[PDB]
């Protein structure tokens, strides 16, 4: 249940629910053979060299050719009972839609996850943002995705980024100067961003199916950025879909995380992590 | 305030031979200001045809093209319209794209150092960044707030200081 899983937080999408629902295939596999192992290692010490066996070396056995052939295969067949469960629970993941219902581009920077709203179409076919702006882009002369409804995060804000909870989410993963990591705790899933993914034959984007709870989430930095690469944190929040439609139009006409959350009745700044001393002096 | 005779009479000696309001030498780019403010129209263009006249550091010399009442005063007429640690993400943000380690994306020897930014000040560095020079576009109400734009001038001022 809770033990058996080595500490994996439950996750909150359908498609991180299914990783920890294979995750306890640790059970069926990992510990069951290592306590296989361990009931042979420790069955000799019940075969020591006690003072009646002395002079008499023992049978001198060396080759058993039905074992090697035993042995060999029952080892093969659980990583043949495997390579099916996660084959089939990547290509769960790994999956995409082309109603994705919001686009949240997350441009890690150097170190502090500057967020940003692309297009985004409801179910219901009621809210229908959509907004990028090329012109912004032009500007460049590239591979980032700009837009209107970004989430800078300096040093000390901490960047809140903010997504309904009952909608399908895409995530297109863009790094400014190194490769970053794109690491929710809770969506058991993790994607590093790369410098320019669709020159490095990279997938660049991945999406969840729905979020199953409301609240709010961590989230950090893995592959390593370099000084600061503990200081990268980040914060979701899986607002309600009543309570995100107007998240945007209180930010549409122009306001900052601690306006925006404050008009939802929700604590502006981050809960479930904060800004570093180290850092800001 | 800046004397709008002297902005017109300055105008008229030292720029009217490539701008009439226009310009002769990149068309589109003498009705065309990103960001406009006096700030960024005092400042001297970093890139282009045309290098600031003002000498370095804003000592009196013996080619300055103009002085301080002079400049105030053109940009003025022109203008007629008729925290380090934000600064350093700031910078890491926006500007580390063409600007990693000091150097200029359009050429690898031009820096953003006092000796090629010359005279180089923090209201120099705030107004380019506002509106901003032609190799850089304008990052003022467009981009970055007031706050955000302070930071990373004076992150990019202390670090090319030194
Ligand atoms: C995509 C292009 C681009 C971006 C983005 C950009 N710049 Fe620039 N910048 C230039 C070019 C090109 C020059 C050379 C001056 C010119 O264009 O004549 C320049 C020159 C400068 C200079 C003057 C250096 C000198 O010696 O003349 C400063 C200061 C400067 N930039 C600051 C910034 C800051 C601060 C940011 C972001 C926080 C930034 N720039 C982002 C293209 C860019
Ligand atoms: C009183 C103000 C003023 C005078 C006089 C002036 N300039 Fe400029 N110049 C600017 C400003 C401000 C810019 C920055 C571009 C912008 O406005 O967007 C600039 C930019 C330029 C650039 C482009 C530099 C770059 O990197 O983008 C060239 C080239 C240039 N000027 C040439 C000249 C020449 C040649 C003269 C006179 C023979 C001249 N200028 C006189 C204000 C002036
Ligand atoms: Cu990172
Ligand atoms: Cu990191």
């Amino acid at each position: 249940s809770d033990a058996l899983a080595l500490g994996w937080p439950t996750g909150i999408t359908p498609e991180a629910k299914l990783n920890r629902e294979l995750w306890i295939g640790s059970v069926i596999a990992s510990f069951a053979v290592g306590a296989i192992v361990w009931g042979l290692i420790f069955w000799t010490s019940a075969f020591h060299r006690k003072k009646a066996t002395d002079t008499e070396l023992p049978r001198q056995f060396g080759y058993n050719m039905p074992l090697e052939l035993t042995l060999t295969v029952i080892p093969f067949l659980i990583i043949s009972v495997l390579f099916y469960f996660t084959v089939v629970v990547q290509e769960r993941m790994m999956h995409k839609d082309p109603n994705p219902e919001v686009v949240i581009d997350v441009t890690a920077f150097q170190w502090n996850w500057k967020f940003g709203y692309q297009k985004i179409a409801f179910a219901d076919g009621s809210f229908d943002y959509d907004g990028a702006d090329p012109e912004r882009k032009e500007a460049m002369t590239t591979y980032l995705n700009f837009d209107k409804i970004e989430t800078l995060g300096t040093s000390s804000e901490i960047p809140v980024l903010v997504l309904p909870a009952g909608k399908r989410i895409e995530f297109v993963l863009n790094s400014a100067d190194v490769i970053h990591g794109f690491w929710v705790p809770e969506f058991l899933f993790k994607r590093d961003v790369l410098p320019e993914p669709k020159a490095n034959n990279s997938d660049n984007v991945f999406q969840v199916s729905e979020i199953q709870q409301t609240g709010a989430f961590v989230g950090r930095c893995t592959e390593m950025c370099g000084t600061f690469h503990a200081m990268m944190n980040f914060e979701v929040r899986v607002v309600e879909p009543n309570d995100f439609k107007a998240y945007i139009d209180q930010r549409n006409a122009g306001k900052t995380n601690a306006e925006a959350l404050a008009a939802i009745n929700q604590p502006p700044l981050a809960i479930t992590t904060e800004p570093f001393e180290s850092r800001r002096g | 305030s800046a004397l709008l005779r002297t902005g017109k009479q300055l105008f008229e000696t030292s720029c009217v031979s490539c701008h009439g309001a226009n310009l002769q030498g990149v068309p589109d780019r003498g009705p065309s200001l990103i960001g406009t403010g006096e700030a960024a129209v005092y400042f001297q263009v970093s890139t282009g045809r045309m290098p600031a006249m003002r000498g370095e550091a804003q000592a009196p010399s013996k080619p300055p093209h103009f002085d301080e009442s002079q400049i105030d005063a053109l940009g003025a007429y022109v203008q007629a319209n008729g925290d380090v640690a934000r600064g350093g993400d700031l910078f890491r943000l926006n500007c580390a794209s063409c600007h990693n380690f000091t150097g200029k994306g359009g050429a690898l020897s031009s820096g953003k150092y006092a000796p090629d930014l010359g005279d180089a000040n923090p209201a120099q560095i705030y107004t380019a960044m506002l509106t901003g020079p032609q190799n850089m576009p304008k990052f003022s109400d467009r981009q970055l707030t007031p706050d955000e734009k302070r930071d990373i001038v004076a992150y990019v001022r202390e670090s090319a200081e030194t």
